[PDB]
């Protein structure tokens, strides 16, 4: 019943500027603070600003302080953060999240509002790298697993930039027995990522499979297939 | 600007662990704003507790938050496998704002081993046709997660294009790693056949593929 | 010795016996004593510190507030009741608001609503009380006898005395002798009520910062206040003088705070005196004081010393002091010490008739030593006139004009 | 609907034809537009907006210094220098000093004493301009005959229009044409150069809030200041204003600055206007406009309805708002919709002698299906009346009485 | 030619109070501003409080901010630096340090006067645990070194708290060959500690050696003697 | 609140080695007031260089001080085994204060090794009447400082009353190590015999003494 969908992530520029969007549906965002809270790939979360439910009041951490600009359109259930001069210290996952302003029920109104609800958050990049398109390639089941009980099989995303990617399979409708890896990061400095799906060997000929890959950055969207090897 | 929680807590199954969450008088210590919040590995935080002792609909009740002086701890009573994850606490603040903690990584002690399951994959026609060739070994399910990885081209070791991730935590309190090999398709038919073979706690599998 | 740099410096000369003489001593002002017979000595008051000073209220002059919340009800639906409306550190406003259909309410007309924040001070300002108990006083006295780096300089080897003594008065204790070694001791009666009345008075502290002010207008500031010291956390009164409450939505107001009212007191406050703090216990300049010297035990180092019958020269050449006198510093390269200094002013070189008086009393070259240094002072009568020491061919003689303009 | 909830609330009837009808949209206010056999709409002004607002100056009200520094020279020893005189961003004063003996020189008399300190604001105040063409009108519109949970709730009503919908009107294209799907159209041309001079007017932000100033106030306040803004670094001029330079030592003075002024600017404030800024534009409340309503394409909705012949019920009892409306919503169970809604107000219920009028004109259930809400108002005659709903035995009727009070 | 002698050290309740002094000799107080600066064992510098030549401003850090004050009397030529209300956190080796404000030369003053000469420094333990006094043990040179070259011979000094003790030799008349070593944090929580010197097997029953052992902390100060053996 | 200084540098004799020390506009970009200071392990902090690029009398011209912007810069040209030291930053501050950095430990590379020199001593007469006995190992004068130790009763391992220093720089860039045996008299004269064995590098020295 309470979604919010994050969007605008991606490369950025050192010392330059983004506007990240947020969208919510399904309950009523006059009356919740909405707050940005970010998080580095693998380390503690660390809150970044406030709005409060009519757009009064806004408040930053010391760290964004001047830099950062959150608001509101409640006629639009949307929310914008936009950064300005930005770091690489700012390359984090960044959160949209909402307290309800609301205490007593209906006769409460609260600031410390806490933070209920999250959404999924969107990867903010600060590289001087451009966006380099992923490679989607196949990877069949065995030659010696049609004879069998189960045999696993994959889809392989060589070479691209920046996080994050996302795998789902026979159009989204299929996620039993489903592996996607974290990517690596090579050498070169590129990502590359994998995801395997298990399957009984019975269902090969019969059932067909089709990884749906989406690279948003590039901009890029294949939709590979996989049949047994011949 | 950061609330002194603990690193690591370590408690066997069915014991109660506390964890810190320790600030100023501006914090911790001037209102009862604390809340604390589960992550589990790549996904979002969940708000486990709010205002110091009050716990939302649809959470268990081991989870007690408790708050003395400028110090507030939260306890898991009965501890389970399901609480292996990552625990912040969170404050207002005399700034008008919000403040979070260095965090706690929750590990369940005990626990079974678990040994990997390894998948090979060759390299695909469409690549093997783009002039390079990548061997894929995917380490799934084991614990603990220390696993070498070693790779024989028919015998000897090898190590060029070797790129392996880290240890990665999955649902299932196990441990997941990838493992790419890329070489040139003159390597690749020149020698017969090719074995990733993977050391955890002694035990080694292995897994061979050939050009075919 | 102290004074000949002094501007504000007052020359006092007693009577014969005398016994006693009276002195104002003040703040960047010295008092120099001369006698017949008698050692002439300087006299400064060097500090007024005040201790244990015991607080009275401190106003808040910059605050901020958090936690704000509001509480409605609908019209005819009974009073709006916040939880913190009756904390000491919450500050709370209750108000009768338009309600209707549009915001939830089945009736139209007034309803209640109570907006409560919490009141928080940032920076406070401490007024404290002043007791003559604890009122101290230090008077620093210097004579006129030798050397030149026991000027301003060297205030280190003062507890060794002979030349230089420290004395501390207390309007509990305005008695106090001064011994000065082979010259004697110095008496000191010191009324200090004269000296400034503190009973209208508060030492008030602001951001390191400390004057001295009017009780009536310390009373007045309109601020949030308490009486007393700490208590762990404070309890404000009148939190309304920095806090106010805008808006009328269905549901809450808006608190807000004033700005720091630091500059507009700094503005209503330089219409006093000011004050330092070194270290816990307050350092006044603003002082006077009235003291009465007893110096029937004062004596010259009781000898007629055989006169320097070597030469001297001049180190320095002879300077204009602020107020006419003449300072000079002699180099003595003799060891016929310690010897009585032959120096004089002569308007003629014939007679070598002493006009004009010394400063200095009584020169003595302190050392046995040879190469010893030691400053004079002379007051010179007004046109030429010729500064002469020593004896025979090897004296030394420097012209002089003092213009009196 | 909008402006039932109101309280600063316009009643205006058109003519038969009217075709155009003129209107004054205000903050704080709505305007409800009644015409013969045209809908009843609600229009008010939600939010004046300033973009694109320009820098002009900006001036520090609390500021800090840092690396004190003095040189001293001796009398007739030159004047002195201090390497940072030259530094646009430290203030400095040069002086003339007693110096003596006792503090190293050879000479008594005056000697120079230059004092630098580094300027730096913690705090500053910034003033933009307001050129007229930046302006932009929000004006919301809403339709008489939907339901009650859309009221001034649920603003989310454009993304299918009909009832709800927004205008945007600048001053260099007053004209506006608002669609309303089954209803028609309304065009808007809103003559804006009534509302307020902007051409001696300044937009004032500090600290997160916000004023309207004259300008001849704002160019004669006594503080640093900058144009701006700030390229990298500022050059604040004229530092004294917030720095002084006090005491007169051998070799320094003491540079001290004055309290945080935000109080002061706050107190000498409050004689003026208000605003806000979501997000990087002024939001005004201080507004006023002049507007006219083309009608000729609003209508009905373009059907003859069959009467509502099934029951209706009170879902709330009716309410009497600030202007002695009625407002009252009723629960339909019947099924043969879109159908028109039979009501009134009778003086007797034998006759049902139409008295009073509606507001919402012609009232019709937007659904054709059964248990549906809707809200109607009535302007009912002074004294006692009945409001009758329905027809046949099937029509319910609650007493009221309009004192007029 | 400058001398800054600090003292006021030893151990303190956790939450209470110490007032530390150092005293100047050899150069003109009366113009150098006077800082304090900590360091904890192993750890990096921290500096604590400036106080000017003549007393007109005092400057802290954060973290001592309301609990530390800073003073002097230059008619003394002594800085005090008044701890209150103290953590374990403050338990550090206390530099009492003072650089010049003369920056033209008898002409300029100086706020930024650098950190010119240092003290040694009294040390500050903040331990609810009681002060224990030393035991000395003597060390003899080996039952076949008597004949020979070189043998070495030293004291030992079992159990004492808190740090620091100090050891000279013949009343600090012999360091040509003195090794002291570092303490050792016992299990039970007291320190332990030895000190040898390295002598030639010639002057064994000839010279005499005392070393000089004292822990001011307990007023502990024992001289035990150490003499040369054939069994 | 505290300036970024590295951790460690490392160079071979005769290079020029360079330090951080990095602030905000604040401090290091704000003024030229940064110094430098170098510390002996167990010595008083010596300043080496003083406002940005100046070094005072009696200092060696091989070091200097550079400053870009926010960052400060310590040059140490033609290293020598005297510069192995810990190395700090200080600076003024626009709050009218001092801040130091975190330091950085300087070690110079390629260094000959040395063997370590071994002193044991028994239990004096003394101790032993006063109910107690100790042995005393000293290791000194020995380079790199890694040492493990290892008390032999002649023969067995030892468990009970081992304690052992950690490794300490001393004033010749060497090492210097204690390990006492803490022992009962009774312990002392059941055993024949015992050894205090040290490993540093390979090889390692025993050193025995008995009750004899």
């Amino acid at each position: 019943r309470v979604h919010l969908v994050e969007s605008g992530g991606g490369v950025v520029q050192p010392g330059r500027s983004l506007r990240l969007s947020c969208v919510a549906s399904g309950f009523a965002f006059s009356n919740y603070h909405m707050h940005w809270v970010r998080q580095a790939p693998g380390k503690g979360l660390e809150w970044v600003a406030i709005i409060w439910d009519d757009g009064s009041d806004q408040y930053y951490a010391d760290s964004v302080k001047g830099r950062f600009t959150i608001s509101r359109d409640n006629s639009k259930n949307t929310l914008f953060l936009q950064m300005n001069r930005l770091r690489a210290e700012d390359t984090a996952l960044y959160y949209c999240v909402g307290g309800s302003s609301a205490y007593n029920g209906d006769n409460g109104w609260r600031e410390a509002a806490s933070l209920d609800d999250w959404g999924q958050g969107t990867l903010v990049t600060v590289s001087s790298a451009s966006t380099k398109g992923p490679s989607v390639f196949p990877l069949a089941p065995s030659s010696k697993s049609t004879s069998g009980g189960t045999a696993a099989l994959g889809c392989l995303v060589k070479d691209y930039f920046p996080e994050p990617v996302t795998v789902s399979w026979n159009s989204g409708a299929l996620t039993s027995g489903v592996h996607t890896f974290p990517a690596v990061l090579q050498s070169s400095g590129l990502y590359s990522l994998s995801s395997v799906v298990t399957v009984p060997s019975s269902s090969l000929g019969t059932q067909t499979y089709i990884c749906n890959v989406n690279h948003k950055p590039s901009n890029t969207k294949v939709d590979k297939k996989v049949e047994p090897k011949s | 600007s950061a609330l002194t929680q603990p690193a690591s807590v370590s408690g066997s199954p069915g014991q109660s662990i506390t964890i810190f969450c320790s600030g100023s008088s501006n914090d911790v210590g001037g209102y009862n704003y604390v809340s604390w919040y589960q992550q589990y590995p790549g996904k979002v935080p969940k708000l486990l507790i709010y205002d110091v002792n009050s716990r939302p609909s649809g959470v268990s009740n081991r989870f007690s938050g408790s708050k003395s002086g400028n110090t507030a701890s939260l306890t898991i009573s009965g501890l389970q496998a399901e609480d292996e994850a990552d625990y912040y606490c969170s404050s207002y603040t005399s700034r008008r704002t919000w403040v979070f903690g260095g965090g706690t990584i929750v590990t369940v002690l005990g626990q079974p081993k678990a040994n990997p399951t390894v998948t090979l994959f060759p390299p695909s026609s469409e690549e093997l046709q783009a002039n390079k060739a990548t061997l894929v070994c995917l380490i799934s399910d084991f614990y603990p997660g220390a696993v070498t990885v070693a790779w024989k081209a028919d015998g000897s070791p090898v190590k060029a294009g070797v790129e392996t991730t880290k240890p990665s935590k999955q649902s299932n309190n196990k441990y997941a790693a990838s493992s790419y090999l890329s070489l040139t398709p003159e390597q690749w038919k020149s020698h017969r056949s090719y074995s990733c073979q993977v050391t955890h706690e002694g035990s080694t599998v292995e897994k061979t593929v050939a050009p075919t | 010795i102290r004074c000949i740099g002094v501007s504000n410096r007052d020359f006092v000369e007693g009577m014969s016996g005398g016994t006693w003489v009276d002195v104002v001593l003040e703040h960047g002002g010295c008092v120099t004593v001369m006698a017949q017979d008698k050692p002439t000595v300087d006299i400064e008051l060097v500090t007024t510190t005040v201790s244990n000073m015991a607080e009275v209220r401190s106003y808040c002059y910059e605050a901020s507030i958090s936690d704000m919340a509001s509480d409605s009800r609908c019209p005819t639906q009974g009073e709006a009741y916040l939880d913190k409306q009756s904390d000491t550190q919450y500050v709370c406003k209750r108000t009768l608001v338009d309600r209707g259909w549009g915001n939830g309410c089945g009736l139209f007309g007034k309803g209640s609503l109570v907006t409560c924040a919490k009141f928080a001070c940032s920076k406070k300002m401490t007024g404290k009380s002043i007791q003559p108990e604890n009122l101290e006083y230090r008077i620093m006295l210097s004579v006129h006898g030798s050397q030149h780096s026991g000027m301003i300089v060297n205030d280190t080897g003062h507890e060794t005395d002979e030349n230089r003594a420290k004395v501390e008065i207390t309007p509990n204790s305005p008695r106090a002798e001064a011994t000065l070694g082979g010259f004697g001791s110095l008496g000191l009666d010191c009324e200090p009520r004269t000296g400034l009345d503190f009973s209208d008075l508060y030492y008030l502290t602001m951001n390191n910062k400390h004057w001295l002010v009017h009780k009536e207008w310390f009373h007045d500031i309109p601020l949030p206040w308490h009486a007393g010291a700490d208590t762990g956390t404070p309890h404000w009164n009148n939190k309304e003088a920095l806090v106010e409450f805008k808006d009328a939505h269905a549901k809450r107001q808006t608190v807000v705070v004033l700005g720091s009212q630091e500059g507009a007191v700094h503005t209503a406050l330089a219409g006093a005196l000011e004050a330092e703090m070194d270290g816990a216990k307050g350092r006044l300049s603003s002082g006077h004081l009235k003291c009465r010297l007893k110096m029937d035990k004062l004596r010259l180092k009781g000898v007629s010393y055989s006169l320097c019958t070597a030469a001297f020269t001049f180190t320095k050449i002879p300077a204009e002091t602020l107020h006419g006198t003449v300072t000079v510093e002699v180099q003595y390269a003799g060891t016929d010490g310690p010897c009585k200094v032959p120096a004089q002013m002569a308007v003629d070189m014939q007679t070598l008739t002493p006009v004009g008086r010394l400063i200095t009393a009584n020169p003595v070259i302190t050392e046995s030593t040879e190469n010893s240094k030691m400053m004079l002072e002379l007051d010179p009568p007004f046109g030429d006139s010729y500064i002469v020491i020593g004896v025979g061919e090897k004296k030394i003689t420097h012209h002089w004009h003092r213009s009196g303009s």
